[PDB]
């Protein structure tokens, strides 16, 4: 859906949302189309064994660095084993699946780590009802991280300010948490006709940049 | 390492 959220950011940065005489941003609202799923927090261990982050729900998955990922769900028992070819497979922690211990092992020591150092993003936020979404792929640039998600959502939590955006193409759809952390959910469409500020503006025309990149991989 | 807020 990579292909599809290109479309969508273009249509809206194609419209100049910004350059309106007057924008009627809070108009461009939509309460419904709030996120499933979005990360509240990782940790970088690439140097030695990859990616580790929490969802909203508590729930925890690391994208090792031999492509295999792995996931613990909030019952803090139930896994998801997702190899290199995409070969998802469901177990449980207490099943002692000899072949995972290491794994599970780091798994729960980045749990432990995001636990007791981190802050949870979007903590004051209830998401929309809904399998659980591990991470793709992701990377850094001088100033943000993007997280491109399974379910198709991509994450990009800017370095400076420590505004996020949350973006879904099922939805089509954009949830903007800025540096109050207040958090807000606009439907493309509508930025597209009702406007928005300069900031969100050239926020959305960055993410474009992102999945320009992420297309390019 | 490197890690969220």
């Amino acid at each position: 859906h990579l292909s599809d959220m290109l479309q969508q950011l273009h249509s809206v940065n194609a419209s100049k949302p910004s350059e309106r005489g007057l924008v009627r941003q809070e108009e461009a609202e939509d309460p419904a189309c709030i996120p499933i799923f979005w990360v509240s927090k990782w940790v970088d261990y690439s140097d030695k064994y990859g990616l580790g982050y929490q969802l909203c729900d508590n729930s925890v998955g690391v994208l090792f660095n031999d492509s295999t990922r792995l996931i613990l769900y909030n019952d803090g028992d139930s896994l998801q084993y997702i190899e290199r070819d995409g070969t998802e497979s469901y177990l449980t922690v207490s099943s002692h699946p000899n072949s995972l211990m290491k794994k599970i092992t780091l798994l729960k020591y980045f749990r432990n780590y995001m636990s007791e150092h981190l802050l949870k993003a979007g903590a004051n936020i209830t998401p929309r009802e809904g399998r659980l979404p591990y991470l793709r792929t992701w990377f850094r640039t001088r100033s943000a991280i993007i997280l491109h998600l399974s379910n198709g959502s991509v994450q990009i939590n800017f370095f400076q300010d420590h505004t996020k955006l949350i973006l879904c193409p099922l939805m089509a759809a954009v949830t903007y948490i800025d540096e109050k952390r207040d958090f807000r959910t606009y439907r493309l469409s509508l930025l597209e006709e009702y406007g928005c500020c300069k900031e969100l503006a050239s926020r959305l025309r960055y993410a474009r940049t992102m999945v320009d990149k992420l297309l390019s991989s | 390492p490197p890690h969220s807020t």
